[PDB]
């Protein structure tokens, strides 16, 4: 089936130009991705909350609801109330557009995720590198609300996370080329079908164990998982100088980067849109699944589900390890990623280059 | 010429959206703001006292190395983008000249990590 | 925003409200770097005179005042 | 969309870089306007390419390898610039009249 | 590996560049496991690596003239010619290096893998037939000469030039660029030179356009009258080997840039610029040989006698026939070893005594005689007198402007060297002519007359080769000769 | 018609948006406002790049020229911060007037270059993908500048990081002469 | 040179099992169920 030729088939039959038709279809799922991301977005934060409420064995926010869960639309709802607060400074323009410099990309980013064959929106050539780009630009927004901050020690501390957020790039470059290297392609969609051939012997978690467990530790870096950089030199690194609604938006920006994250580190390495027995045979056993819409539809929900899963899989098990390894200092934290994740990464990549120009049967040819 | 691509019709319909919805959100707390701005004594944050030392920091030089080092290694990782992408039928010479380039990249990833390059101490 | 680095060694001043478990203390510590230099310590937002207390007390009317003078065990003084 | 407006663009933020080369009340603007005059030839490059050239492109690969000569370019010149400050207590580039005749 | 791929790629002419690279990564690993304590055998070490791989050219110099890499370098005599004088120019700035850098105070091998990452440039660009080839080699020799500058650490002289000529050297760089640009987009789309200029007969006046843009950048690093004005402030405040290296090499690299790629992409225009040189030569001379008398600085006078002496080298660029750029090849190779003479007196008169101002050179008859013995003989040399072979030189020089039919350049350029040699005599005047209890301070009270610390007998013995040299090349160079003609009649 | 349309308007946009941010680089007189307003003419080239054929060049773009040079220039920019008056000087009205003159002159004759000499426009479509030309160009046109890259980043790697030590330690020379030369100072002394 | 390798290594397996052993006793923590009381549902008795 297909709901756009069948919505330009309508459009046509009641007459109009193929051009302004066809304009407007657009924006309908575009901002349908974006509110079912707040939507996943109001998800993670009452997760996130009550997982670290079972976890330090208590009852996470109640009274508020049946069991508190518009209690993350309250807060969203609540913090645009309260009144803006400004320091006293210069540039009033450059401390609004700082977190809007900040929040423009990362949510610009989502472009690149799939969900399906035909369930996502841009898979030109080179996903990767919008993703890559476009996250690399925040902490110009960072040094920018932290030069309008007009603070000795929190223009430290956006420095400082400035420094640590840059350093965790390369990495995060390095294990994505990594697989790309394998999957000869920038693409997701042919990374995706690469690893949805096969079943479970097709998954890039097994061909890539140690770069894997490099993009984990770049991404839980990378989003501010384990380090703490919201104690930060005085009380913390880049806040107690904005109000409710720039609080508010730093705060949902997060979550969606760390949605973000938990969707890309599965479909690059595990794979959404997938199962471990595959549909040739399913669909050889049922009947005929060429045109029949019946079971294609419960397959697509199937993969919805799977993805889903996976991502809530992701999403649990980095708040599970945020309050299960202990704090580190920001330092180590740069020692550590500047002398493990850069070299092993390197003959990871090296070793894949001889992998693949070894036995070229069951990778990528 | 002619633009035939494989498609760019969405970025830029979702960079309208995306960037039309912020300064509309700033534009709402502001519309349902409970009086107004212009607060009538202007304080920066102090924890608990008056501003009694100085605004200036100290001289570093730990912010700028790690910016140098990360240029130095992105202008490395941007060289080795087409290299990755084209080994599908380009052969072993090209492996052998990129394994060249990866040791003199190695090399100074030693003489950087041997001197003080970069040290938070 | 006036913010000029120079290459003077910075005061940091901790102020005395420490909100994560401990009282009221102005640390004032001068340093150039990534090092500690000096450091002053600054109290008197929590001084209630004990001692003015007892000069006109009998030892029945001194019992809460006395074991309010530490306020993590208490029966020490008592 | 023809090149002539885009040749001409090019230009413009040449003669710009050229301006911002010249006076830029500072040292760091002057580091910032060789970045434009870099990249109007980036500009002239891209648009040979598209124009110009069929299938064999070539300057792109150009252009990619101006965008990394500039960026260590830029890498040398703020080591340079960096070095001033710890030395002199100025950072006016018309103070240094010390190397006369 | 395949023979077939190996036999296409023709990697047989990289040879000495490879083994200047392996000494660079070998000496980069020597600083980098042992340290400071090592600098006895690490330039040793690197002149043995120089010198293996001057001496492999001898089998490369036998060989039919073969393109490499797909049409993207071209090896003859002249680039294997140019690569010899780059690393005698090399091996001298080392030898001149040993001790200047350990008596300034910072690592010697931080300073000798910059050199020879220079040399490795200079050797790339002595062939560059590539445009993007030349961009690449022009930018790493730029950026080489941009970091030797800033050696002094914290020094205000050397940082306070620097930034001028970052300053001047990018926007010739960007002005060199954006005429690259413009001569790709000229052409249908090529970038190999013989596949440019076939294409380009068209007289187009964006072609003018591109030539003076790219000259414009060229000129820079030739160093002419239009942008002279970074090298007087330059040159004094950089280190006297840095200056030394930056003296001869970069300024032969200039030269073969220019003679191959005017020759390879501008077969058709040549008389517009032919007009442009004599007007860049007649006015290079006369600013050079006019400014040079009155300044007081030694290092000044040398770096405006540069201006004055490269203005020679373009009269032989001028003329079209075959013998006018045998004179330049002639006269930079007895430039090479002027400029090393002349530099390593400075360079051994500034470590004894400390300043180098003109009037101190009061007293130096009975100090020590080899140096200002060793002077003599080089600015004697370095001035034209015919015991010596710049007089040789010049002969040949003006023999070749009077054959071709330039007059007045040949006028011109032997009334500026009488005009010069009343300062090219005035060192001389100052050394042996200064009668006692008429020399300055600083000169009455030399305590090492004799050297035995630290590796002063390199630099003692470079300077006696190089006065033994340049004593010999006079009076004997019949090999120099057919050694020069047999590399000129290559060029169309 | 209409994708043209939209093309030509969002370039011309771009060529606003490019002249009026180049302005406000050289015109302000703020550091930072100049080094956003280059950020902003980073993003909008990157989209100019994106509008006409290059996906992998803007790519790289935008990568290297948001995330690294721009954040590196902003380190340097708040790294040097310090107040001070600057002084008039006697002269620098002449000298605007003659930098203006000079961009006029360069201006009308890169015009005139441009409107006299024709061009030779193609009458072919461009190829769907952008990286697997250029990488295959990688090492058959272009295989020596590819390595010359790497030698000349590592030159000036190892330039920036002798530039950038701090030299805490302190250890006087043995003395060869008679004027002592402090350490890390030239032996050449002014008068 | 390499013993102080093996010992790097040695610290590195024995913080990875100490990361597993506080995801163990983390999954154990998540068994019990919560101790805490009600209010104004679930209120003390007074000694
Ligand atoms: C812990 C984290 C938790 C996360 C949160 C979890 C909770 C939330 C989970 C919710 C599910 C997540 C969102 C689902 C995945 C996103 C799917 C999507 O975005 O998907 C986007 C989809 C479009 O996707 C596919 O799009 C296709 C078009 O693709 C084309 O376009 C695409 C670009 O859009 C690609 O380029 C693709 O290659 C290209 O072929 C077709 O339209 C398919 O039908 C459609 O499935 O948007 C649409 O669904 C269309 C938009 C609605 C339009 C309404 C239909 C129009 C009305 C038609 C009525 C017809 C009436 C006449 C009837 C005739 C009577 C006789
Ligand atoms: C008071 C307020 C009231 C609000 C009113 C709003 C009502 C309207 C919104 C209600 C949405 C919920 C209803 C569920 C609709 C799900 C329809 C569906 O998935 O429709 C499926 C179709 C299938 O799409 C077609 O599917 C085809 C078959 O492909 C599928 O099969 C292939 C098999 O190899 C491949 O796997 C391929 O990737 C996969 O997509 C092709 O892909 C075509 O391109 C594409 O058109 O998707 C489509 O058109 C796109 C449909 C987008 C739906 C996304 C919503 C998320 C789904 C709900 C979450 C799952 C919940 C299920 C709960 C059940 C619990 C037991
Ligand atoms: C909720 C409502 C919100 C409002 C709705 C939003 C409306 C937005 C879009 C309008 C819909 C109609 C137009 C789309 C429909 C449309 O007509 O497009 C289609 C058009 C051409 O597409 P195709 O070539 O597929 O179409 C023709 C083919 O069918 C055959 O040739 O696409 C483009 O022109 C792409 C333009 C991208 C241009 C390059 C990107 C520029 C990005 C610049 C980045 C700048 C950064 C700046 C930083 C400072
Ligand atoms: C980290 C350390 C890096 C140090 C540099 C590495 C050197 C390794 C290889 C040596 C290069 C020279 C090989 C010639 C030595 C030699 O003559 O070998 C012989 C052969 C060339 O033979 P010809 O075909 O010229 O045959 C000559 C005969 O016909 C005469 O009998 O070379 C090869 O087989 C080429 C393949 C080597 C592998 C590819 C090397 C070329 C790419 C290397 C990078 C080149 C640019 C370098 C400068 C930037
Ligand atoms: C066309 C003209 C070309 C002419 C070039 C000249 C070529 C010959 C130059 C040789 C003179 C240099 C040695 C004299 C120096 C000399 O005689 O003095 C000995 C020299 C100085 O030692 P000291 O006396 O300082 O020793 C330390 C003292 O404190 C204890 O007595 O020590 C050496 O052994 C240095 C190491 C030389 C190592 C030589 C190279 C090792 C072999 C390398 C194989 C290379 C393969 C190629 C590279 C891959
Ligand atoms: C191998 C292929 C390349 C060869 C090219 C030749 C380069 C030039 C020669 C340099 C080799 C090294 C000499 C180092 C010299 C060396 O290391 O010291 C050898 C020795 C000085 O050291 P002693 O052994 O006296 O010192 C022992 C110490 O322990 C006392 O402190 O003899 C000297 O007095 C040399 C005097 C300079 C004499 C220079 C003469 C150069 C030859 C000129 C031939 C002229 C022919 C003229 C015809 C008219
Ligand atoms: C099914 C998929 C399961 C994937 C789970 C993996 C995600 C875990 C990543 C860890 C995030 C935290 C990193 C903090 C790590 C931390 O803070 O300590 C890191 C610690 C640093 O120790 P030091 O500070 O002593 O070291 C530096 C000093 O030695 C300076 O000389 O040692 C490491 O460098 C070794 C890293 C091994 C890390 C192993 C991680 C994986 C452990 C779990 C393996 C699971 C196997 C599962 C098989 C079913
Ligand atoms: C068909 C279908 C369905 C169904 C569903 C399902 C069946 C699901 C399930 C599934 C699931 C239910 C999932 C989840 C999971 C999660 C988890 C469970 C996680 C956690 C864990 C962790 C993170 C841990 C960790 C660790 C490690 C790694 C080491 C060792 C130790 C431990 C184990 C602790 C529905 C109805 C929806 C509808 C649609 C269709
Ligand atoms: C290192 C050292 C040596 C060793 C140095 C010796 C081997 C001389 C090295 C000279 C080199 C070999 C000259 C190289 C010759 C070149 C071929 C010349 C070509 C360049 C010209 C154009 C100048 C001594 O002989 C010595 C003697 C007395 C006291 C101290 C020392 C001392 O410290």
């Amino acid at each position: 089936i297909d709901l756009q030729g069948q919505f330009i088939s309508a459009l046509q039959s009641l007459g109009l130009s193929h051009d302004l038709a066809k304009l407007l279809w657009l924006p309908l799922p575009m901002l349908m991705m974006l509110i079912v991301a707040t939507v996943g977005v109001l998800v993670a934060v009452w997760l996130e909350r009550k997982i670290s409420a079972a976890v330090q064995q208590r009852i996470g926010p109640e009274y508020i609801g049946p069991l508190g869960i518009l209690a993350p639309l309250a807060d969203g709802l609540k913090l645009i109330f309260k009144e803006d607060v400004l320091p006293a400074n210069s540039d009033r323009w450059l401390f609004t557009l700082g977190p809007a410099v900040v929040v423009i990309p990362v949510f610009l980013s989502y472009i690149i995720v799939p969900f399906g064959q035909n369930l996502l929106i841009s898979n030109l050539a080179m996903g990767v590198f919008l993703w890559i780009a476009l996250s690399s630009i925040a902490p110009i927004g960072l040094l920018m609300a932290g030069y309008a901050s007009n603070n000795k020690y929190s223009l430290l501390g956006g420095l400082r996370a400035a420094a640590q957020s840059i350093s965790y790039e390369i990495p995060l470059a390095l294990a994505v080329l990594a697989v790309a290297m394998m999957s000869n392609g920038l693409g997701t969609v042919e990374i995706v079908e690469q690893q949805s051939q096969y079943g479970i012997l097709s998954w890039n978690v097994w061909r890539q164990p140690i770069g894997f467990l490099v993009f984990w530790i770049a991404a839980l870096a990378e989003c501010e998982r384990l380090p703490f950089d919201l104690e930060e030199e005085l009380v913390a690194g880049y806040q107690t100088e904005y109000a409710g609604m720039k609080f508010a938006l730093f705060y949902l920006g997060a979550y969606v980067n760390l949605v973000l994250s938990a969707l890309l580190v599965s479909v690059l390495y595990f794979g959404g849109w997938s199962f471990p027995i595959p549909l040739e045979t399913i669909a050889n056993l049922l009947g005929v699944s060429e045109t029949n819409p019946f079971l294609q539809i419960a397959f697509a929900v199937l993969g919805i589900t799977m993805t889903l899963i996976k991502a809530y899989f992701f999403v649990f098990l980095a708040i599970l390890l945020r309050w299960t390894v202990p704090r580190v200092r920001i330092d180590q934290l740069l020692d550590l990623g500047w002398k493990f994740l850069l070299p092993v990464g390197l003959v990871n990549l090296l070793l894949t280059a001889g992998l693949k120009l070894a036995f070229p049967v069951a990778f990528g040819g | 010429t002619v633009f035939v691509l494989s498609g760019y019709e969405y970025f830029l319909g979702f960079l309208i959206i995306c960037s039309l919805v912020p300064v509309l959100a700033l534009a709402a707390s502001a519309l349902l703001r409970p009086k107004s701005g212009r607060m009538i004594r202007l304080t920066t944050y102090e924890s608990g006292m008056e501003p009694i030392g100085g605004a200036w920091i100290q001289f570093n030089v730990r912010y700028y190395m790690f910016a140098l080092v990360f240029v130095i290694f992105d202008v490395e990782t941007v060289f080795l983008y087409p290299w990755a992408v084209a080994f599908h039928q380009l052969g072993l010479l090209a492996f052998i000249e990129a394994l060249i380039f990866i040791a003199i990249l190695v090399v100074a990833l030693v003489y950087a990590w041997r001197k003080r390059a970069l040290e938070w101490s | 925003p006036k913010i000029e680095t120079r290459t003077e060694p910075m005061v940091i001043n901790m102020g005395p409200h420490h909100p994560s478990m401990h009282g009221v203390l102005r640390l004032m510590v001068t340093l150039d770097g990534e090092d500690v230099i000096d450091c002053e310590p600054v109290i008197g937002y929590l001084h209630r005179g004990m001692e003015k207390i007892a000069e006109n007390r009998t030892n029945i009317m001194f019992i809460p005042y006395v074991s309010r003078w530490d306020y993590a065990a208490g029966m020490f003084n008592e | 969309m023809q090149l002539t407006y885009v040749l001409i663009l090019a230009a413009l933020l040449f003669c710009i870089g050229i301006y911002g080369l010249v006076t830029s009340r500072n040292a760091v603007r002057v580091l910032m306007s060789i970045e434009l005059l870099l990249n109007a030839v980036n500009l002239n490059l891209i648009g040979f390419a598209n124009y110009l050239d069929g299938q064999q492109i070539k300057g792109q690969v150009f252009a990619v390898f101006v965008i990394t000569v500039a960026a260590a370019e830029a890498a040398v010149g703020l080591a340079i610039i960096l070095a001033i400050y710890r030395n002199r207590d100025t950072v006016d580039m018309e103070k240094f009249n010390l190397l006369k005749w | 590996d395949l023979v077939t791929l190996a036999g296409q790629l023709n990697a047989g002419t990289i040879l000495p560049e490879t083994i200047l690279i392996v000494t660079l990564l070998v000496v980069l690993l020597a600083d980098l496991i042992q340290g400071r304590q090592a600098d006895r055998w690490t330039p040793y070490f690197a002149i043995v690596g120089l010198g293996g791989a001057i001496a492999t050219m001898i089998p490369l110099w036998t060989q039919p003239a073969t393109i490499s890499f797909f049409g993207s370098f071209i090896s003859d005599h002249l680039s294997l010619f140019f690569r010899g004088l780059i690393a005698l120019s090399a091996l001298g700035t080392i030898l001149m290096s040993i001790r200047y850098v350990e008596q300034t105070g910072s690592s010697l091998g931080e300073f000798m893998t910059i050199l020879l990452t220079a040399t490795v440039g200079g050797m790339f660009i002595a062939g560059a037939q590539e445009l993007v080839f030349i961009f690449v080699a022009l930018e790493t020799l730029s950026i080489a000469s941009y970091l030797l500058t800033g050696y002094t650490k914290r020094d205000s002289r050397s940082n306070e030039a620097a930034l001028k000529y970052l300053l001047i050297g990018a926007a010739s760089s960007a002005i060199f660029l954006y005429g690259s640009s413009l001569l790709y987009g000229l052409s249908g789309g090529h970038t190999q030179l013989p596949a440019i200029a076939q294409a380009l007969s068209s007289e187009s006046l964006g072609l003018v356009v591109a030539l003076v843009f790219v000259i414009a950048g060229i000129s820079f690093k030739i160093s002419a009258v239009p942008f002279h004005q970074w090298t007087p402030d330059v040159y004094e405040g950089a280190p006297t080997p840095v200056v030394a290296f930056l003296s001869v090499g970069s300024k032969a690299a200039g030269f073969a840039l220019a003679i191959r790629f005017l020759t390879l992409a501008f077969p058709s225009v040549t008389d517009q610029w032919q007009l442009i040189f004599t007007v860049l030569a007649i006015l290079s001379m006369i600013l050079g040989n006019v400014v040079a008398l009155a300044q007081t600085s030694m290092k000044r006078m040398l770096a405006y006698s540069s201006i004055g002496q490269a203005g020679f080298v373009m009269i032989g660029f001028v003329v079209g026939t075959e013998a006018g750029y045998a004179s330049m090849l002639f006269y930079l190779l007895v430039y090479l070893f002027m400029n090393l003479g002349a530099f390593t007196c400075v360079i051994l008169f500034s470590l004894r005594t400390g300043t180098d101002q003109i009037s101190e050179y009061a007293g130096l008859y009975q100090k020590d005689p080899l140096l200002t013995l060793g002077l003599s003989l080089c600015l004697l040399s370095l001035g034209g007198i015919p015991p010596l072979a710049g007089f040789f030189g010049k002969i040949y020089l003006f023999w070749a402007g009077w054959q071709a039919g330039a007059y007045g350049l040949v006028l011109l350029g032997l009334l500026t060297s009488v005009i010069s040699i009343y300062y090219y005599i005035r060192v001389v005047k100052m050394m042996v002519v200064k009668e006692p209890q008429e020399m300055s301070e600083a000169v009455r009270n030399y305590p090492e007359v004799s050297w035995s610390s630290f590796g002063l007998r390199p630099l003692q013995v470079g300077l006696v080769m190089t006065v033994i040299a340049t004593s010999l090349a006079g009076i004997l160079a019949n090999p120099l000769f057919n050694l020069v003609n047999t590399a000129v009649w290559d060029v169309p | 018609d209409l994708a043209t349309l939209t093309q030509t308007i969002t370039f011309f946009a771009l060529a606003a948006a490019v002249i009026i941010a180049a302005l406000g680089v050289v015109l302000l007189d703020n550091v930072v406002y100049s080094a956003f307003l280059l950020g902003g003419v980073f993003l909008s080239i990157a989209g100019l790049y994106i509008l006409m054929n290059a996906d992998f060049v803007s790519a790289a773009q935008i990568l290297i020229y948001v995330g690294a040079v721009n954040v590196l220039i902003l380190f340097a920019i708040m790294l040097v911060n310090k107040r001070e008056t600057y002084t008039p000087v006697p002269g620098r009205w002449l000298r605007q007037g003659g930098a203006a003159v000079v961009s006029l002159g360069v201006f009308a004759l890169l015009t005139k270059m441009i409107l006299q000499t024709p061009w030779q426009l193609s009458s072919v479509p461009p190829t769907p993908d952008s990286i697997t030309t250029i990488g295959q160009h990688f090492f058959s046109d272009f295989l020596l500048p590819f390595e010359l890259a790497s030698v000349l980043l590592l030159m000036a790697l190892i330039g920036a990081v002798v530039l950038a030590r701090r030299e805490l330690v302190l250890e006087p020379e043995p003395i060869l002469g008679e004027e002592v030369v402090p350490p890390l100072e030239l032996p050449e002394r002014p008068r | 040179f390499l013993n102080q390798i093996t010992n790097y290594a040695k610290e590195a397996v024995q913080s990875a099992k100490y990361i597993g052993q506080g995801l163990s006793v983390t999954f154990d923590h998540m068994r019990r169920r919560p101790i805490t009381v009600q209010y104004p549902y679930e209120k003390l008795i007074p000694s």
